[PDB]
């Protein structure tokens, strides 16, 4: 199982960031995927998830309205786009597979390598 | 919202010590609880799901227990490679909330 | 009542599980992929069926190689490809039965552990009007409910070989 994420990003407050997560294609068409972030020295924070096979979408209330999670079958990838960036959004963003298949809400058994997003100010 | 709280938030123990970390959910989540280990500078890694089922490959010194609101992760003999932050997470339904984490170090 | 089993069942209701009406009444039907779906053979589909109340022409129908019949429908919408979920690993599994027909619309019954007996058997007092219900668990579709004896229900087993 492989989850390869896009590279580090530097952004200014008020802009937006898009992070991608690529998987094999068998996995993309059967599993769900979640976005989890981690600010420097802090804990894990669930952001949202997508199961492309069923267009299942889930968003954490804390990000509702400024987070868009999407999927592209041709690229076998899922995406997160976070807008209105503030400096407290400086964090490592993780893509993770939900277990068993067909669902967003499950334990997360494989994690991508993470993408650092640095918001200056 | 909902609270997942862990206790203690950090501890320092000796190699070979029995270590116990608890997790409390503000609402009952039956046994939809997972435990993750994040070693320094590494990505989180699934240790336990369904509250007490070991992920395959995880050493048998790790064990989980509980159902409903009160959960426990035990390391029966603390090893140097176990230095890490441990997180609980509910997945009864969204949000898939993480506890605040318990940092485990060795003197 | 929650957990990933419920989410899986609800997503299947959203994308792949329909009410199929034949001259014999309402049954639950399972879309497999493309325009292929499955119903109990007892439903005896003719040249037209209702799919959630819409009249749809049946392009092709055939029995399988066990009380299950495969229909190719003359329909615009395609089914989400759920073939990757078809599983025969059912032991140690607390399953759900998802029905969407008669008075049991959007119905998720937790039927407990399931075993082979050959059909899949589950200990749950089934009512009539649930035929076609999809026997599943998180990421796993096991079979189609085709009857019971008043204290157990029985499902015809689904296999990946049935769909090329």
């Amino acid at each position: 199982v492989q989850l390869v994420q896009s590279g580090a990003e530097v952004k200014q407050p008020g802009s937006s960031v898009k992070v991608s997560c690529k998987t094999s294609g068998d996995i993309f068409s059967t599993y769900g995927f979640n976005w989890v972030r981690q600010a420097p020295g802090q804990g894990l924070e669930w952001m949202g998830g997508i199961a492309p096979v069923f267009d299942t979408l889930k968003y954490a209330q804390r990000f509702q309205g400024r987070l868009l999670i999407t999927a592209d079958e041709s690229a076998t990838s899922v995406y997160m786009e976070l807008s209105s960036l503030r400096s407290d959004d400086t964090a490592v963003y993780y893509c993770a597979r939900a277990g068993q298949g067909g669902v967003v809400g499950n334990y997360l058994d494989y994690w991508g390598q993470g993408t650092l997003v640095t918001v200056s100010s | 919202d909902i609270q997942m709280t862990q206790s203690p938030s950090s501890l320092s123990a000796s190699v070979g010590d029995r270590v116990t970390i608890t997790c409390r959910a503000s609402q009952g989540i039956s046994n939809y609880l997972a435990w993750y280990q994040q070693k320094p500078g590494k990505v989180p890694k699934l240790l336990i799901y369904a509250a007490s089922t070991l992920q395959s490959g995880v050493p048998s010194r790790f064990s989980g227990s509980g159902s409903g609101t009160d959960f426990t992760l035990t390391i029966s003999s603390l090893q140097p490679e176990d230095v890490a932050t441990y997180y609980c997470q509910k997945y009864n339904s969204a949000p898939l909330t993480f506890g605040q984490g318990t940092k485990v170090d060795i003197k | 009542g929650s957990g990933p089993n419920t989410e899986f069942a609800l997503s299947l209701l959203r994308k792949n599980i329909m009410t199929i009406t034949t001259s014999k009444g309402e049954f639950t039907g399972l879309g497999i992929h493309d325009r292929v779906c499955v119903i109990p053979t007892h439903a005896q589909p003719g040249d037209d069926v209702l799919v959630n109340g819409q009249k749809i022409r049946v392009k092709d129908k055939y029995k399988l190689v066990l009380e299950l019949t495969v229909l190719t429908l003359d329909r615009n919408e395609k089914f989400r490809d759920i073939r990757g979920f078809i599983s025969e690993d059912l032991e140690g599994v607390d399953a759900t039965l998802v029905v969407h027909s008669n008075n049991f619309t959007n119905t998720i019954l937790e039927v407990g552990p399931v075993t082979m007996a050959r059909m899949i058997r589950y200990d749950y007092a089934t009512k009539t009007g649930q035929c076609g219900g999809v026997l599943c668990a998180t990421g796993k579709i096991f079979g189609i409910h085709v009857g019971g004896n008043g204290r157990q229900g029985f499902s015809a087993q689904l296999k990946k070989q049935y769909f090329v």
